[PDB]
């Protein structure tokens, strides 16, 4: 459609009218979880505010991590997930379906809501950034190998694009 | 044939140019926001260089970036850190250091140092100092402690990539500079030792070893290695390193230690390298500062927030810097009981002086409640 | 024993490697497919106080030529106007580049474990904040004596408005910083520094000089004294992974993939800069082109990494279809969005034209032609309200941006190698127009989701854009840029707006 | 309009200047007789810029100058000095310092100096040292001293103006700022310490008595007061002051008295001036060497001539040394006595460092008989 | 007491003519029919380290010119 000025837009305006609202941190983290299935990557839901989200999200993000400061007992802000999950517990799980994908785009899925659904401030920094890279490790090496190997067209077809045009 | 000094080219191009300003806006970057009371240049040549968009607190940008990590983590992003803030830019260095004034300064004591080694040497100055001093403890827990400075170098790898903005970037890197050259330097006293003295090993060999499995720095290797390797939240590194650690640990191997004692057991070389040492901490320190204490624990959004996770990291590192001296103070079983300064009291003071500074250096800006006398205690129970 | 000695720096560099010591977690941080060797050795003895001095020296003597005798002379106001103008996208795009490797060069320290190695970054890192410090000087002094400093003294605001800042951004920014440490390294350092940085600052040292620029020599003469460090850094890259039975599988992979994310944007985008932001040419780019890419470096450079089981990347053939053209093809695209950007273009005049018939033959019927039309049509003058992107449109000639590059595409008037292909992917269009990143795309959907100027701007008139990005002068009306470069006619907001031009999506026809 | 970027005159010189180079040497005053291996930019620099006269050994111009004083005193002459020499510019500095080289290393220093205290007093480090040694030792005998360098200073006015060659005028001039700058950073500590601990008098008031009625000073003020005012044979001034008087008692008192004693009662601020003052001697030492062991006292025409003279002054200036020396040792009873340092022995291996420097230093290279033992005694007779 | 200081040229500049001490044979070598004032003060509050300081930066920038600018230029 006709799009608005970049940094100051009716969306996010929007947005951030219901993101005040957010008072809980049960309540923040089913939010911002909702948000990052419904928008981002490219398994998103919808690319509407395509535009927007990411602004959004980091508005979304100040929301939850002020409210854990000011809720949670210092404690939990290291060991835990928002979700009340025990952040190496976390680490484990993910880091063992990946182990266990057997194709690239089963690899990929896996990486890509492994961050929709524990991008901080859900999961502990520290806890993040070891899993995500470690995830990251076995993405590369499933799609690295044979990157040449299958031909445009058959790529094509196990993304599944709609080909629109080909000149 | 060059435009400036070519009778036909300059004749071409005296043409072109139009005999008036196209704008007078003559200040670069004039859209910054001055921190004193006009723009200076270590600002101008600085700030705005890292191109963050505006989903990145401060950033000017727009989009998304146009190459991610597999899996998609951000070329930068705010998940690199707990720590959130209205700007990322709003860091300014003290010392207004850019890449120009930084190395002219080290080049300056560079050449200094070599002009002084090789008069000292022609001044026979090393006769007077306690073989004992130099053979047992210097050459030994000196030399081991380059390890700590190393170790503190290392853990800003990943703080120099992942930390979002341009000054707090610079900051974060001639930090890493100083601490390898204070590893370097410790090393170049061994060295030009051994050159002096006869039999000296200047070798890593030792000093290396003690290390690694001598009880004396079995707490700071703790603590080096879960900083450097331990986290990845480049606050946190900062935070823990040069704040904590070093503020502690650090500062008592290097001025309380190494320095005070030298002019007791007459070393007149020693405080010729920690001069070096103790200088630079005290640059980092005013960045450091800013960084933490004007720039996060103080951000008009997040200040408490901030603190929250500041007053964690800080009871969290403190304890792990309270084991590593309380490690420490076992040397001073091997030195010479001098009367004020290697006994109970004289150590104690040491002590005192330490968290005390700290205290009011760190703690009380960051909301830290510390009973300095309990830590002093705490640490005396080793010796 | 008195007599005068000290240390020397190779007395200390001695021990460095001793400086690190084993413990179970003493590992990278970043993801990589890579394990690189922990003797590896350095190349350069350097220390921290030899660092500092060896700089210094060289800062010393830069610094006062400019700010001492070219002061004097009245050189700022000495450069040709196009040049001028040039220098304000060639200082502050590289600056970027120079930007993003104090960071992908300190992620290279982090994966490093040889004490040595990480020396031989850390040097690398130090030597990134020089460079920046440096390219800003540029803009810095410019913004100070040169007739026109707008557009010089804001970049850092001002590129954020149009396209070409965004391909400049993949290449010299996320292309040194995100991924694997080693793609990263091979982008940054065997391909980036050794391949077209280290023989681009001594270039344009040469354009400059050559159009009455002598800012920039000053400046980059110093800077690329510190990049044969750099491209050491890459070579000690593959040696210390030689003996990883990853890089059988993977190096090969991922250093053809970086020097194609090289080439798409230099190929095009600096033979435009030297070809048309000079009124002075120094030599055609095809030329030099094929002694960088096709000769110094295919050829000498990584021949010398053959040995380790390194060739020749398999889209060199492809590259070298394209340097012919393809910088002509970016040239349209450039001119016809000229209000986007923060410098004042030139059309070529008639003996530039006669020189590009003459290095090109064909040049001349097909863009020559289209450049003259637009003269006519009033492209200089702000009466007319006249743009050519909408003469673009109206012909049926849609620009298109590679969803992967950035690099923008005008497939009806595209003389280079690539072509269209647009796909849908879970209710989004995407215009791909390569083999080479259709398959990077393809195979990394996750890496590649950068929202385009047209998705951004849609449905706006240029003006409002252009004045909400700041691309305005002291006056707030009058543009830093213009498609002229003399001191009278400046195109205005108002005129722009007369011009009515609006977003379309070009992608909403397929 | 300059001629270099104008067109039309550019273009004018351009037709003017020839197309070859009209001679091909292109060494600046290469006729100048290298010391090293090839001409220096340092000789190339200083070599010959005095006018001689042949008269005058090593000149290369002819005929008398063109205006004397009234009597007729040649504006330089022979007159000046007993030590006679084949060539009066044969002397090279062995830093081949021109005034460039000269104030770059001091500018480095200058600067150091200052970022250095900055973060000791930001350090604290003042906190640990002996009260004693800072209120009455330091504050005063210290102060005092700086009246020494001052002399010394002073007493190169009349080199600086009677000297016969541009390499001595210059080894002549550092030298003598040298000898200020001394002088002028004694007193900057003083200041610095006034600024920490508060009631510190940093004024000259008590120095300056000290010097002048103290009988700890009393020698060396005789001394000093003979060397600036008693003589005018400028190569007299020049040994006496430094291959004697400094290198004896100034050494002492500097390196074995303030600097050693500095790194014994705890004092980590001292050493830090004393290495400029130690590096500064040094450097000076290289040039005097130059001048009066390779240049004079072995000039193969008049080296046993002016080993006569070197001789004579030596004796007679030793002497004068030896007692500023037993008038200064009596500052040692005002100190702790530490085992070893402060104590009969440990003074006297100081005595025994320096006379014994000295001999190998100077003596030996002019054929000066002197038994170490003997000026120990002397001294020690005063302790 | 824990405060950056320092201490500036004109605080030493401040005790430089206490620095010069009375005995009979204080006087000129030279031959003179003028005897200058004992008290007679200087303009300049320059010291040693600031001297080579404030030349050495002059220094820098005229070098940096003739060997690096203006031999590029063939200026010679
Ligand atoms: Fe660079
Ligand atoms: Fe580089």
């Amino acid at each position: 459609a006709k799009r608005e000025p970049i940094h100051d837009n009716s969306i996010r305006t929007e947005w951030e009218a219901k993101i005040a609202k957010l008072t809980s941190v049960d309540q923040a983290t089913k939010f911002i979880q909702d948000f990052r299935l419904a928008y981002t990557s490219p398994f998103r839901k919808s690319y509407d505010i395509d535009v927007d989200y990411q602004y959004i999200e980091r508005k979304i993000e100040e929301k939850l991590s002020v409210l854990k400061t000011e809720k949670l007992p210092v404690a939990d802000l290291i060991t835990k997930a928002t979700t009340g999950e025990d952040a190496a517990a976390v680490e484990a799980t993910w880091i063992a379906k990946i182990k266990a994908a057997k194709s690239k785009y089963e690899a990929e899925a896996i990486h890509i809501e492994f961050r929709q659904l524990y991008k901080p401030p859900v999961l502990p920094v520290n806890v993040f950034l070891r899993t995500d890279a470690a995830l990251g490790t076995v993405l590369m090496e499933i799609r690295n190998t044979d990157y040449y190997g299958t031909p445009l067209e058959g790529l094509r077809k196990e993304r599944g694009v709609k080909v629109l045009h080909l000149q | 044939k060059r435009g400036l000094t070519d009778p036909e080219r300059a004749a071409i191009i005296a043409a072109a140019v139009p005999d008036h300003a196209l704008d007078t806006q003559r200040k670069y970057h004039y859209f910054i926001q001055p921190r004193w009371k006009p723009l200076s240049e270590y600002e101008q040549l600085s700030c705005y260089a890292q191109p963050n968009p505006d989903w990145i607190a401060g950033g000017l940008d727009w989009g998304d970036w146009t190459q991610k990590f597999h899996g998609g983590r951000p070329s930068w992003g705010n998940e690199s850190t707990e720590l959130r803030t209205t700007d990322w830019y709003r860091h300014r260095d003290p010392a207004r250091r850019w890449h120009h004034p930084y190395v002219k300064d080290k080049s300056e004591e560079a050449r200094y140092t070599q002009r002084f080694l090789a008069a000292y040497s022609s001044e026979g100055s090393i006769r007077t100092i306690d073989p004992y001093w130099r053979d047992e403890i210097l050459n030994k827990y000196f030399g081991a402690l380059l390890y700590s400075e190393y170790g503190l170098f290392n853990a800003h790898s990943s703080v120099g990539r992942d930390c979002l903005s341009d000054t707090i970037r610079q900051t974060a890197v001639f930090a890493a500079l100083d601490k390898v050259d204070n590893a370097q330097m410790i090393q170049m006293e061994r060295l030009f030792i051994a050159k002096l003295v006869p039999g000296f090993d200047a070798s890593t060999d030792v000093p290396k070893k003690i290390w690694t499995t001598d009880p004396i720095y079995s707490g700071a290797r703790a603590t080096v290695q879960e900083i450097w390797q331990g986290v990845q939240d480049w606050n946190e590194i900062l935070w823990a390193g040069h704040a904590v650690y070093d503020a502690t640990f650090g500062q008592f191997a290097r001025r309380e230690f190494f320095q005070r004692l030298a002019t007791v057991y007459g070393d007149t070389l020693t405080p010729f390298f920690t001069a070096q040492s103790q200088t630079y901490f005290q640059t980092t320190r005013g960045a450091i500062d800013d960084l933490f204490v004007y720039c996060l624990a103080n951000d008009s959004e997040f200040g408490a927030h901030n603190r929250t996770f500041l007053n964690a990291w800080t009871e969290h590192y403190l304890a792990s810097s309270v084991a590593a001296l309380k490690d420490f103070v076992g040397l001073y079983a091997k030195v010479e009981k001098v009367a004020g300064a290697t006994d109970s009291a004289g150590v104690s003071e040491a002590l005192q002086r330490v968290f005390g500074d700290w205290k009011i250096d760190y703690a009380d800006k960051i909301g830290f409640r510390v009973d300095v006398d309990q830590k002093v205690d705490a640490v005396l129970a080793g010796y | 024993n008195r007599a005068p000695v000290g240390v020397e720096p190779q007395e200390v560099h001695k021990w460095l490697q001793s400086f690190n010591w084993d413990f179970k977690e003493n590992r990278t941080k970043y993801p990589t497919k890579y394990h690189m060797a922990n003797e590896t050795k350095e190349q350069f003895k350097v220390i921290a106080k030899e660092y500092a001095r060896m700089e210094a020296a060289k800062d010393e003597r830069q610094f006062g030529t400019l700010l001492d005798g070219l002061t004097r002379l009245g050189a700022g106001n000495k450069v040709h106007p196009r040049w001028g103008e040039t220098m304000k996208v060639i200082s502050n795009f590289l600056e970027v580049g120079e930007y993003n490797a104090i960071a992908a060069s300190a992620m290279l320290w982090d994966s490093a474990t040889a004490a040595e190695q990480k020396n031989g970054y850390l040097a690398q890192v130090l030597d990134e904040i020089r460079h920046t410090h440096q390219c800003a000087f540029i803009n810095h002094y410019y913004s100070k004596h040169y007739h026109d400093p707008a557009g010089h003294n804001d970049a850092r605001r001002t590129r954020a408005i149009g396209p070409l800042w965004k391909g400049m951004k993949r290449v010299f920014a996320d292309g040194f910083i995100s991924g694997d440490a080693v793609e990263c390294s091979v982008n940054l350092q065997l391909v980036g520094e050794a391949c077209f940085t280290n023989p681009l600052i001594v270039a344009v040292t040469e354009w400059a000089s050559a159009n009455g620029d002598e800012i920039t020599p000053t400046v980059f003469l110093s800077v690329e004294t510190d990049e044969l460090r750099h491209m050491a850094n890459g070579y000690q890259t593959v040696v210390s992974i030689a003996n990883d039975p990853a890089s059988a599988k993977f190096l090969n992979t991922d250093l053809n993939n970086a020097f194609w994310t090289q080439q798409k944007y230099f190929t095009p985008v600096l033979g435009y800069l030297f070809e048309y932001g000079s009124k002075f040419k120094v030599e055609p780019w095809v030329k030099t082109w094929n002694r960088w890419v096709s000769e110094d470096w295919g050829g000498i450079w990584i021949g010398r990494l053959g040995k380790y089981g390194v060739e020749s990347p398999r889209s060199l053939r492809d590259a070298k279809r394209d340097a012919y053209w393809a910088h002509h093809d970016l040239a349209l695209a450039a001119y016809a969005m000229w209000p986007l950007g923060f410098a004042r273009l030139a059309l070529p005049d008639e003996e530039d034209q006669a020189w590009f018939e003459a290095n090109y033959p064909g040049w001349a019927d097909h863009y020559g032609k289209i450049f003259n039309e637009w003269k006519k049509l009033g492209y200089e003058d702000p009466k007319s309200g006249f743009i050519p992107y909408q003469w673009l449109l109206a012909n049926g000639h849609d620009v298109y941006i590679d969803r992967v590059s950035q690099v923008p595409f005008i497939p009806s008037l595209a003389k280079g190698t690539g072509s269209l292909r647009v796909h849908e992917f879970n209710g989004k269009k995407h215009s791909l127009t390569d083999d080479w990143g259709e398959r990077q795309w393809l195979i990394e959907p996750e890496r590649y989701e950068c929202h385009n100027v047209f998705e951004q701007y849609e449905g706006r008139e240029l003006s409002e854009v252009i004045a909400e990005g700041h691309g305005v002068r002291s006056d707030g009306k009058t543009l830093i840029a213009q498609p002229h470069t003399r001191g009278d006619n400046l195109w205005t907001l108002e005129d722009i707006k007369r011009a009515g031009c609006v977003f379309p999506d070009p992608l909403a026809k397929f």
